[PDB]
Parts: C-alpha cells; structure tokens; sequence
C-alpha cells in the first residue's frame, strides 16, 4: 500500500517460531485505531505487543490476543490511555483475516484485538475493524489448531517479535 | 438411590459464577479473573440422603448470542441466577435472566435460586431485603454466598437441587 502501514508478528509456540503474519492496517479509513496498533507493534511508546500471548483461540471463529499489561486476558492499554472510543464502523467482519478490536462494550478499545478465521457478522457495528492479514494466513490457520471450544490453548502462543515493515 | 441434575449458572459478567462453581468442584477460590466462554463440570454429591450427579454448566455473563444461550436454557433443569452484592447493575439484570428462562422453558414455574455473591466484601450496594423481596416475588429461594470464604456455596447448589426435586413432584 502507498498509504496503509504494514506490521508483522512473528508467532511462537512455546517459544518455537511458527511463522510470520503481516497485516495491512487501514489507516486510510480508520486512522486512530490503525495508528494505535501500529505503535503497539513497534513498541515505540515504550510498551506494546512484543512478548504477549494469544490467550483465546476458538477454531472456526477467531484468534484473540494483545493483553500486555495483566498478561491474563483482562488487560491492555492503548497509546491514548487505558481506553479509546469506537472510531467508526465503516468496515465489517467479512471473512477470514479481518483484524478487529476486542472490547468490553461501547468505547472500551485498548490493545486487545482479534483475527477472524471466518465471517463474524454479528460483531459488525460493535467491534471496530481496522486491518487485515496480508501474508501468513496459513500461520493464522496453524494457530487456530492450538485452540479449543472454550478458547483455551493447548500450547502457549505468543508474539515473539513484532514491528513495522516496508 | 441415584439421580442426575443439569444445573446452569447464569448472571452478569464478573459476579462470581465461575468462582462459585470452582469452589464446589475443586474446593479452592480463584482470585484472578479468567473470563468464561463455556465450561462444564460433573460431581457426585449426597443431598438429603439422596445421591446424585450434578452436571454444572458455567456460562458466560453476556447478553449476546441469544440462540446459543436459549439452548443452554432448554437443556437445563435448574438455574442459579447470580448477582454480586456490590454490583447494582448485576442485580437489575436478574429479571432479564428470569424472563429468558421462562420464555425458553415455556413455563412460569422453573427451578431457580437467586444467589447474592461476594458477601465477604465491604462495598455492598444491594441490600439483603431488596434481594429477599425480589426472590419472594418470584417464589424462589435467595442465598447469600461468598466464593472467597466458601460461605453458602454448597447451600446454593443443594438448594437448587431441592427446587428441581420439588418441581418434579408436581
Ligand atoms: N471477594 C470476592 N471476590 C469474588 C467472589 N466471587 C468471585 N470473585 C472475584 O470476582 C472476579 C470475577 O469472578 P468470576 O467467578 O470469574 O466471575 P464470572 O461471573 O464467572 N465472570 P464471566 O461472566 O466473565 O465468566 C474474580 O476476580 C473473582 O476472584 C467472592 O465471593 N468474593
Ligand atoms: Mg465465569
């Protein structure tokens, strides 16, 4: 893209490299939300995703991660403060690869996010979609296999490194 | 004798549904919050001299996914409806859970127990009388519990079994 940043996660399984997932962040349409994810991926504010876990992986639905503050699925923070408002709902959860913000209700975006592995249209209008997997969807599908019906993972899936490309 | 009961634990997020269940099943109090998606447990107990297997479905506190939650309610024989005594919103949500259970079971007489959890905490916002009055208006028992100290935990689940047994007698 000439406008949208690309970031990457190097995924690890109990510390062992699984592969790289890159994401196009739709700064053109969702700039504040894309910028938060970009900055948390580079760590340039002094905190961010590096080392954090995909704590909830449910096959057929999504891989969720991004809690780098409590490290237990309850935490997270944005570059704007603990929470920021829902920026817009222009984009929808149209299929595998969509990157969207996790939340605890209206205007509670922090750092937690999820990657869809299917269309999740019931989340439209409630979770802000702001990016999509560019390369490495095969790696996301590999992560999905470590999940379970209640999301608990059978091995620890982490972001061993992350940053901005291009 | 032996019987078996499908119990479903419902209520708003963070009220202590999982902590109550884990006390009953595993006899320890989880201090960290681990949000539920869905969990199921089985335990053999003796209640009023009658042995039974409890199948407990621990559900997530959320109002999305009505159709999935309706299936839980169809299969469940009795419901623990949990609020936290320091969370007024969770108490105000109780009547919605009762309305959904009655609609799904197609009945106004469904085995249920109202549970006021977190009674160990000093930050109460819901008076005992308020909860007792609500339970009286439903014709159901009210039990105050603390998953942290274990107060009332067995009582809540065993009382629900008693309610199911009384319902089966009608
Ligand atoms: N002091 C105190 N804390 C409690 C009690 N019961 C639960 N907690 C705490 O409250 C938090 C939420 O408990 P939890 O059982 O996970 O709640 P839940 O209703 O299962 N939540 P969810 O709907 O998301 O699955 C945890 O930090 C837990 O330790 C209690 O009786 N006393
Ligand atoms: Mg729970």
């Amino acid at each position: 893209s000439m406008v949208n940043p690309t970031v990457f996660f190097d995924i690890a399984v109990d510390g062992e490299p699984l592969g790289r997932v890159s994401f196009e962040l739709f700064a053109d349409k969702v700039p504040k939300t894309a910028e938060n994810f970009r900055a948390l991926s580079t760590g340039e504010k002094g905190f961010g995703y590096k080392g954090s876990c995909f704590h909830r992986i449910i096959p057929g639905f999504m891989c969720q991660g991004g809690d780098f503050t409590r490290h237990n699925g309850t935490g997270g923070k944005s570059i704007y403060g603990e929470k920021f408002e829902d920026e817009n709902f222009i984009l929808k959860h149209t299929g595998p690869g969509i990157l969207s913000m996790a939340n605890a209700g209206p205007n509670t975006n922090g750092s937690q996010f999820f990657i869809c592995t299917a269309k999740t249209e019931w989340l439209d209008g409630k979770h802000v979609v702001f990016g999509k997997v560019k390369e490495g969807m095969n790696i996301v599908e590999a992560m999905e296999r470590f999940g379970s019906r209640n999301g608990k993972t059978s091995k620890k899936i982490t972001i061993a490194d992350c940053g901005q490309l291009e | 004798s032996m019987t078996e009961y499908k119990l479903v634990v419902v209520g708003a997020d963070g009220v202590g549904k999982s902590a109550l269940t884990i006390q009953l099943i595993q006899n320890h109090f989880v201090d960290e919050y681990d949000p539920t998606i869905e969990d199921s447990y089985r335990k053999q107990v003796v209640i009023d001299g009658e042995t039974c297997l409890l199948d407990i479905l621990d559900t997530a506190g959320q109002e999305e996914y009505s159709a999935m939650r309706d299936q839980y309610m169809r299969t469940g024989e009795g419901f623990l409806c949990v609020f936290a005594i320091n969370n007024t919103k969770s108490f105000e949500d109780i009547h919605h859970y009762r309305e959904q259970i009655k609609r799904v079971k197609d009945s106004e007489d469904v085995p249920m127990v109202l549970v006021g959890n977190k009674c160990d905490l000093p930050s109460r916002t819901v008076d005992t009388k308020q909860a007792q009055d609500l339970a009286r208006s439903y014709g159901i028992p009210f039990i105050e519990t603390s998953a942290k100290t274990r107060q009332g935990v067995d009582d809540a689940f065993y009382t629900l079994v008693r309610e199911i047994r009384k319902h089966k007698e009608k």
